[PDB]
């Protein structure tokens, strides 16, 4: 539904205080990083770009 | 097929054991015409396992020549996304009779790597439905969409699973046995519906 | 040829057969660091030796960070000391449209055009052409930021095996996907593709500078090229392709 | 060591100096690209030399998916005959303990103190492997699936981190592997530099003749061991 859409949207949007940064522009720079014309083995490494 | 999601349709390129050996050109082609590899298997395939493969054709059809064919060498077995990737497969893919196919459309894959009918150059899905069983035969647990959200997957439980459940769960409160997990899984594995009964020595 | 792993690069193993001695590769590591040290340059990359006709021309160049610069190139006859050359433009490098052939030793030859042609300029520039022309980068080890500064990929791979032999995989190492590919190339194939040591490595030999040598192994990091030839351009392609 | 290794000549330049030839360099190159073909390994080391009397033992290596696999190590005479090492048990292990002696060659001979050679070969083999065998930090990664893959975005060591030290590992079971800062005795590893910062050489002192190489830029590493073929426990009395 599109009010669970809004509602996943707010929890993602939400930030930490710990880090400054919220999970959806982490996601979204892990996606930058990954959208490159890596070799298709990226699944091994999806934690290391997030390091 | 809403806005806030998509569908990115797959399909079947199957690389006939005839032209295995020549894959990296036919790789060139299909990969510089927009088609994205998704996962490559390079499979035997058993006379055994061809006819189960093919009980869409071969089942109602007899044709026990491409059956013997297809076990006469290495398979490859390639999974496909495009934009459009029905209709394009079968623009680049070309009609079949690979005789009648080097005249009418020169271009295609069937007029080049192609001889004869029966030892084709390449084997592609025509229906989505279709594709969704070669996909879900050939390949491994992947996901092929649309999920089938509601009541889709419930009648699929209900009529598919469900009654094997409900028969082992039947059994399973009486008596109660510590960590059922075990005795679930082995209730599974012994009472199976669609597997025969097994009989170590 | 990076300056930290020339002796971990098959030079004379690459086929092409021109190479260095030990003296002019330990001459290297020591001159190398002496270069990274005093010019500061984010890596330094083993160029190639130009063979001349009475010295050896090595050129070696550095890099900033932006890593899409034009190259503060270096020259030296000994291979020890090593100096900055000064940088290339279009109307410089037309001045040596009406000579040809080899060029010897020192940097203080005159050429005839009369205006007086030196040589260390005719070097740069030419330094320049092969730059442009020829020593190809491999794909994916150049990414894309939105902004101008690119990085050198550390998660470079990057180079399956069934894309090895195309010509689509690498793109000309030059400021203009990201790069101009090597399938925008005249005459069409002047390159040459050769297997040795089975999938162990591959090179890329150029046809219109020759000899330059492109260095693999896949699955690496070695990801280098060295150019070590007569120095003039190869007008005669088409007639022998 | 890789085959990788084995062509840019590392084993002379480590410093050991008791290093390979080019006999042997492609006689390795040719006969573990056959031992990569025959038996289904996912890597294939030159694991290295034990010195002999009347042959020299050639050793390498093979694993699976799981690199923390019981390896099934080979050896080879004449360098191209590659042969399958049986696995070791500490019942072989405990029972090489009452020969001491160099190592022969002709894999045939029998000790009076019978006992085999190849029972001597392969526990003595263990031994150095479930001792001395190294790995660096970052350059295996414990998969959440139970096996040990190798980490194919291990980025070289920092030269902050290179003399601790705590940041190299041992190659069998159990930064999830024990570190070398609980090796017995301490100080038993020789910690060594090569020309400028471009490699970093550690000597095992507890088997005198296994060197590690370590580029710190780049992902380069294995270990060789050429040498005596003997553990010597007189190593409290050379510190």
């Amino acid at each position: 539904l599109e009010v669970a859409i809004q509602n996943a949207k707010a929890y993602l949007l939400s930030t930490s205080s710990k880090s400054g940064l919220n999970l959806y522009d982490h996601l979204s720079k892990v996606l930058t990083k990954i959208l490159d014309e890596r070799p298709a083995d990226a699944v091994d490494i999806i934690e290391n770009i997030s390091q | 097929m809403p806005l806030p999601q998509i569908y990115v349709e797959k399909t079947l390129a199957l690389i006939k054991p005839d032209v295995v050996d020549k894959e990296e050109e036919i790789q060139d082609i299909i990969l510089g015409s927009g088609f994205t590899i998704i996962q490559r298997r390079k499979l035997h395939l058993s006379p055994e396992h061809c006819s189960n493969f093919y009980v869409e054709q071969y089942g109602k059809m007899f044709f026990p020549n491409l059956t013997a064919y297809m076990s006469s060498g290495p398979l490859v077995a390639m999974i496909l996304a495009r934009h459009k990737a029905i209709s394009y497969w079968k623009e680049l893919m070309g009609p079949s009779n690979s005789l009648v196919a080097k005249e009418t459309h020169p271009d295609s894959l069937r007029a080049i790597y192609g001889t004869d009918e029966l030892r084709n150059a390449l084997h592609g899905s025509n229906d989505f439905a279709a594709s969704e069983r070669e996909i879900r035969f050939m390949f491994p647990a992947v996901i092929i969409e649309p999920i089938p959200i509601g009541q889709a997957a419930k009648d699929y439980i209900n009529l598919y699973v469900a009654p094997t459940l409900l028969q082992g769960l039947t059994e399973l409160c009486k008596e109660k046995p510590p960590d059922p997990y075990l005795w679930l899984a082995d209730w599974l594995m012994k009472n199976n519906p669609n597997k025969p009964k097994l009989c170590h020595f | 040829m990076d300056a930290d792993s020339l002796l971990l690069s098959l030079e004379l193993a690459s086929g092409s057969g021109q190479g260095l001695s030990p003296d002019r590769r330990a001459s290297l590591l020591t001159s190398l660091m002496l270069v990274k040290r005093d010019y500061r340059f984010a890596r330094v990359l083993f160029w190639g030796r130009i063979l001349g006709l009475v010295a050896d021309y090595y050129i070696a160049q550095g890099l900033s960070e932006d890593q899409l610069a034009p190259r503060k190139t270096l020259y030296s006859l000994n291979c020890t000391e090593w100096s900055l050359l000064p940088p290339a433009t279009e109307e410089m490098a037309m001045q040596i449209s009406v000579v040809s052939g080899r060029f010897m030793g020192d940097p203080s030859h005159e050429y005839e055009h009369v205006v007086q042609i030196k040589e260390e300029t005719r070097l740069v520039s030419i330094i320049d052409q092969i730059d442009k022309a020829v020593a190809i980068i491999p794909r994916g080890a150049l990414f894309k930021t939105p902004f101008g500064v690119t990085h050198v990929n550390r998660t470079f791979e990057g180079l399956p095996l069934s894309e090895v032999r195309k010509l689509s995989s690498y793109f000309h190492f030059r400021e203009a996907d990201f790069l101009d590919s090597l399938e925008y190339d005249i005459p069409r194939g002047s390159w040459s593709i050769q297997m040795e040591r089975g999938n162990a490595l591959v090179v890329l030999r150029s046809l219109l500078w020759p000899g330059l040598t492109f260095y693999h192994a896949p699955r690496t990091k070695n990801y280098g090229y060295i150019y070590v030839g007569t120095g003039e351009k190869n007008m005669d392609l088409p007639f022998m392709l």
